[PDB]
């Protein structure tokens, strides 16, 4: 009593609702301090 | 050396035949590595096998 | 302190017209497009149209295009909605409604977002 | 075309019933106990 | 234009969900779904707006979720005062943002 598991498992099945389906989420967070930047968009080049 | 946080490494290798001291001569060092570390470094140490 | 008052109950004959007023205070009147909703007794809501108190812009539902007409008076901060060619199924409760934000939402979405302030009541009954 | 110092990929799986909570200023089970986002968050969220 | 259950029942303390299914052109292409609560004979009150954002003063027990073509209202810790009709709202292509059947929430 009073002592419930902190995490709950998902009933993930292919027949459940689309709102009950597992969704894969990736969050891309940016950061730019006074240190030089190293994650660049390279360039779009033209013919010479 | 460190220039505005950029760690620049120059290097040059050459074959010599001398064990007492440094051979006298001239040799240019080409730029090899320029790493943007942005770390304030004031000391260093070498590693030997 | 946003205050909203409508006209009283009204009864009309089939084929006539009905004119309801919508008088607001406590906020910038022209800074909020006024939406309108109707609800039959015991039924759901039915949105009808919206009016822009600035420049007089208006747009109605395709369900009511041609029968409903809006005007507004900014001198007294009031809206006015008229239903023409009334029939039996127009007996219902009618409100105006104030939209949530200010029309400075560069990307917000106004005035298509929603309604935070709903008005008291205007009941129009149409029976022979 | 822009360049940032670092980017961070935060990869996870969520329930459908929590999906809108991947955003600044959200609450719920996941948004409050599983994945909280900064108020000054800079980045982009992708999901499928 | 939207479809939601007519009446669903729950227990106190329960977390309850209310579904509302649209199409890919109104709910599936816009993150502009909402939930309104109205008590009997009362004025409706906007509980959830712009997906899951809440107006000031609304309790945190009401949250929202969106999946494909489905909107979902979530209520954590059901109480007796939660008994009312709930409507889902979404832009549909014209004028404009109407409710639905009226999910009547009852407590056992």
């Amino acid at each position: 009593f009073n002592c419930y598991f902190p995490l709950q498992s998902y009933g993930f099945q292919p027949t459940n609702g689309v709102g009950y389906q597992p969704y894969r989420v990736v969050v891309l967070s940016f950061e730019l301090l006074h240190a030089p930047a190293t994650v660049c968009g390279p360039k779009k080049s033209t013919n010479l | 050396k460190n220039i505005d946080g950029y760690f620049k490494i120059y290097s040059k290798h050459t074959p010599i035949n001398l064990v007492r001291d440094l051979p006298q001569g001239f040799s240019a060092l080409e730029p090899l590595v320029d790493l943007p570390i942005g770390i304030n470094i004031t000391r260093f140490q070498t590693l030997l096998a | 302190q946003v205050q909203l008052v409508q006209s009283g109950a009204e009864v009309k004959k089939p084929g006539a017209s009905v004119k309801v007023s919508c008088k607001a205070s406590g906020y910038t009147f022209t800074g909020y497009y006024m939406h309108w909703v109707r609800q039959a007794p015991g039924q759901g809501l039915e949105w009808m149209g919206w009016i822009s108190p600035v420049s007089g812009g208006t747009n109605y539902a395709q369900k009511f295009q041609g029968r409903v007409t809006m005007t507004r008076d900014t001198s007294i901060s009031t809206a006015y909605m008229e239903l023409s060619r009334l029939r039996s199924d127009d007996t219902a409760v009618y409100y105006c409604a104030r939209a949530p934000l200010f029309p400075t939402g560069v990307l917000a979405g106004d005035y298509y977002y929603y309604g935070m302030d709903v008005w008291g009541q205007g009941t129009t009954v149409t029976v022979s | 075309d822009l360049c940032f110092t670092n980017v961070y990929a935060d990869s996870f799986v969520i329930r459908g019933d929590e999906v809108r909570q991947i955003a600044p200023g959200q609450t719920g089970k996941i948004a409050d106990y599983n994945y909280k986002l900064p108020d000054d968050f800079t980045g982009c969220v992708i999901a499928w | 234009a939207l479809t939601q259950p007519a009446s669903v029942s729950g227990s106190p303390g329960q977390s309850i969900t209310i579904s509302c299914t649209g199409t890919s052109s109104d709910v599936g292409s816009y993150n502009l779904v909402s939930w309104y609560q109205q008590h009997p004979g009362k004025a409706p009150k906007l509980m959830i707006y712009e997906g899951s954002k809440r107006p000031s003063g609304v309790s945190n027990r009401f949250s929202g979720s969106k999946s494909g073509n489905t909107a979902s209202l979530t209520i954590s810790g059901l109480q007796a005062e939660d008994e009312a009709d709930y409507y889902c709202c979404s832009y549909a292509g014209s004028s404009t943002l109407v409710f639905g059947g009226g999910t009547k929430l009852t407590v056992l």
